[PDB]
């Protein structure tokens, strides 16, 4: 059953078309009577195959980046951890009880972001940068990746200045 | 019951369907009506994207997937072996097993016309008598009432003789290796004396 | 007589399905034996260990970097063997008997299987004659007869090799004094050690004469 | 340009699978990924079996898409060696990370080789 | 000095202290250096730390 | 049809005791996995299960 | 290649032939 024997099945080798021509005129009438039972097909969007343990398996999402924010139609964010050949395993930033099998997964097009800036100063945010202090959205702010690589050897210098704790045992 | 013996013993769960498909098509003498009906369906998946959506898309309901397949195959004289197979593969969502059944249906079919393929590599191209003396060597390398076809290639790295290649074994009665098998025998024996 | 009794064997082939971590899964090789030497077309050998229904699992005697998907692996027809005989004395071989001391091929030697059935009840006799270790903590308290397996167990750097090396060195001192029939020929198998550690031992064994 | 240029088939953290349409790279070969934000080389670890190699990323894989073109360099990771590399800082793939310009090299040796043989050892203390 | 998966602060400390020691010389006297540094420190992904 | 949400309650139709299942995960292929709040002895494959 | 979606099948049942044999055997005369 090797691929040398399977890629011979690319080229046609039937030499008798009495069933190709028959069902090609009955297939499209057959599919047309079952259209309210088809979910619309999904290629660049996603559809949830399995959800449970706080991990969703998402069919589709043909052009997700590894480790980017996906958005379920429930409004929950996820992060595409492993892109597999057939599905995408996302980890759900929130409660997985609101994600169902069959739900649309939308792509945000960005690796996982938080709002950074001067306007995030003062605020109580959650693990994803969404504010929970109740005093509005974050303004005067911009998105930055949460998995930046640390600066290398040549981007650093020695530690020279003191950070005063105010704790007497510590700063002594 | 009593089914025919399949010529080959194969692997599992897609090669195991194909040897059952061969056995009910050997009982009904439909071993080549079922084979090209497989070959039609291989071509049917290439042209219709909604027929191969009934094999890859996991969100197609199983009541849809078995009713599109049955209501499409109800006519055009398909074997009752075929349209029973295809509703069985659509009941379980195993319609994507069909490239792998067709490959294993071929290996059972080619071992039923005992036709075994070959490749003979020689030093220079053959005579018509060098062809006839060689099959007399080569049908003693197939162990039943099998027929060899042949495929003739050349290699002057061989110094005469031939190399028969059967895609699962080779036999090298070329004299280029008979030199090396001679030399290493006398390079071993003078070190034993 | 060799040429008048000569047919070349059919060589059964196999294709490498997948390869990695020193294991090659092989399609084909339908007549290979369990525990048989195979030969890859990269020159590296292998041993067929688990013969599954769909593939053969082959452990690779060497670096698996030279094996690709779809490489041709040929069976050799033979269970794994090594050269035995007196020509192995004095030589440093590798795990399959090929010499690595750089002194040419193993002359005066004969290939025998490495997995032999151990001698049974009717082939034994009582262990009665002593093997002198030369280590007097051993030969007084825990003495060793000839035909007895004795464990040297301990932690690291506690002297387990030194008990073993002194058994080998002492046999050289005893072999110069006994008749030819009762002389002890040592074999030291060094598994998983450094190559520097092994080159220090053949330096000691050459200097002692062992 | 079509064959010996595979595509990213699946990404699981540091481990990438690339599918090559013909002529798989050897195990330990280096594979460059085209279109990444940084230079991402992948060292081939395994042949998975269906024209797929399993390889290890020498940098981060956040950003890899499942069709991304992967070229094979036909050799392992080859780093600059010599007296020109003295006083420089290199990373895993031999790039200078000290901002002192390119490393002039006597040779570019692959980072994979065998041990010295038993005849090559020196026993001196 | 192969730094495999350790602190990047320590890579900067050794590099700077080798420049003031003259073990590493920068600029046109680079050839009079005695040490070359290879660093795969603990911020790297596990493929880079497995091969450095 | 549509699956119950995770942590939804399911009641098994026709059973000696009221059997309540709580949906633990969506397994795929239109199956949910449930943990029972009572004994599952006497439960038949194909018994009707109502989503609350 | 447009047929490459079907090259690798995976099944929802280990006992798939025990359902296939319950539909192919009564197709025999
Ligand atoms: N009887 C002894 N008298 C003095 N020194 C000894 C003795 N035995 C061993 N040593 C010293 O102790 C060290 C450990 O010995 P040895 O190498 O034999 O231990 P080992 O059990 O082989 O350890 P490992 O194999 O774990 O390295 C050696 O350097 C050896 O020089
Ligand atoms: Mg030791």
């Amino acid at each position: 059953a090797d691929a040398k024997a399977l890629d011979e099945l690319r080229k046609p080798k039937f030499s008798s078309k009495y069933l190709i021509q028959h069902v090609s005129q009955k297939l499209i009438p057959a599919v047309k009577e079952w259209e309210k039972s088809y979910q619309p097909p999904v290629i660049h969007l996603g559809r949830v195959l399995s959800v449970g343990d706080g991990i969703a398996r998402v069919y589709g999402l043909k052009s997700v980046q590894a480790g980017e924010l996906v958005c379920f139609d429930s409004g929950v964010k996820g992060m595409a951890l492993n892109l597999q050949a057939d599905h995408v395993g996302v980890v759900v930033f929130g409660n997985d009880s609101v994600i169902h099998q069959g739900d649309l997964v939308y792509r945000t097009g960005q690796i996982v972001n938080v709002p950074i800036g001067p306007g995030t100063l003062g605020r109580v945010t959650d693990g994803l940068g969404q504010p929970i202090d109740g005093k509005g959205p974050l303004t005067n702010v911009r998105s930055s990746l949460v998995e930046v690589k640390a600066p290398g050897i040549i981007a650093r210098q020695s530690v020279r200045e003191p950070l005063f704790t105010g704790v007497k045992a510590v700063d002594a | 019951l009593k089914l025919p013996t399949a010529p080959l013993q194969l692997s599992g769960t897609s090669a195991q369907i194909a040897t059952l498909l061969w056995q009910v098509a050997a009982k009904e003498n439909q071993l080549d009506k079922v084979q090209d009906e497989l070959y039609q369906f291989i071509e049917l998946f290439k042209q219709h994207s909604e027929l191969r959506r009934l094999a890859t898309d996991p969100f197609v309901p199983t009541l849809v997937r078995t009713k599109i397949i049955s209501s499409v195959l109800k006519d055009s004289g398909a074997s009752e072996i075929t349209k029973k197979l295809f509703e069985a593969l659509a009941d379980e969502g195993a319609l994507s097993a069909l490239l792998e059944v067709t490959v294993n249906y071929e290996e059972l079919m080619l071992a039923h016309k005992k036709e075994v393929y070959c490749t003979v590599i020689t030093a220079e191209p053959l005579d018509k008598l060098e062809r006839v003396e060689l099959t007399k060597k080569a049908e003693k390398f197939v162990d039943a009432g099998f027929k060899l076809v042949m495929q003739e290639k050349i290699d002057k790295k061989l110094l005469g003789g031939f190399v028969i290649e059967f895609s699962d074994r080779r036999v090298d009665m070329s004299t280029a290796k008979k030199v090396e098998e001679f030399n290493n025998f006398v390079n071993k024996l003078v070190l034993s004396i | 007589e060799w040429e008048k009794s000569y047919q070349p064997p059919v060589i059964h082939l196999g294709r490498v399905l997948s390869v990695g971590d020193g294991i090659a899964r092989v399609y084909g090789l339908k007549s290979v034996q369990a525990g048989e030497l195979v030969c890859f077309d990269s020159g590296v050998k292998g041993m067929a260990l688990n013969l599954q229904a769909d593939h053969v699992g082959v452990v690779v005697f060497g670096n698996d970097s030279v094996i690709h998907q779809g490489d041709l692996v040929y069976r050799t027809g033979q269970i794994v063997n090594v050269p035995i005989g007196p020509g192995t004395l004095g030589r440093v071989t590798d795990g399959l008997g090929q010499p690595i001391d750089g002194k040419g091929p193993l002359t005066n030697v004969r290939s025998s299987l490495v997995e032999v059935k151990a001698p049974g009840i009717i082939a034994r006799q009582s262990v009665r004659e002593p093997l002198f270790t030369g280590v007097k903590a051993v030969d007084a308290l825990v003495p060793i007869g000839r035909g007895q397996r004795e464990l040297i167990i301990g932690d690291r750097q506690t002297g387990k090799t030194a008990v073993a090396i002194d058994a080998i060195i002492h046999q050289k001192n005893c072999n110069e004094q006994v008749p030819k029939a009762q002389r002890v020929y040592c074999v030291y198998v060094a598994v998983g050690q450094k190559r520097s550690t092994v080159a220090q031992l053949v330096k000691l064994f050459t200097q002692t004469g062992a | 340009p079509a064959i010996d240029a595979g595509y990213v088939s699946q990404v699981i953290g540091p481990v990438v699978d690339v599918r090559f349409d013909g002529e798989l790279p050897s195990i330990l070969s280096s594979l460059e990924v085209e279109g990444h934000s940084v230079r991402l080389v992948l060292e081939v670890a395994q042949h998975m079996g269906d024209n797929t190699v399993r390889c290890i990323a020498m940098d981060s894989t956040d950003g890899l898409v499942r069709g991304q073109k992967v070229v094979d360099t036909g050799s392992p990771i080859k780093v600059p060696v010599g007296r020109g590399t003295l006083g420089r800082i290199m990373n895993v793939i031999g790039e200078p990370v000290d901002e002192q310009g390119p490393i002039d090299a006597a040779d570019i040796w692959s980072i994979h080789r065998e041990a010295p043989e038993f005849t090559e050892q020196s026993t001196e203390q | 000095f192969a730094g495999v998966g350790e602190r990047t602060r320590e890579g900067n400390d050794l590099y700077r202290e080798m420049i003031e020691s003259g073990v590493i010389k920068l600029g046109a006297e680079r050839g009079n250096s005695k040490c070359t540094l290879v660093y795969g420190q603990m911020n790297e992904p596990p493929g880079a730390r497995a091969r450095v």
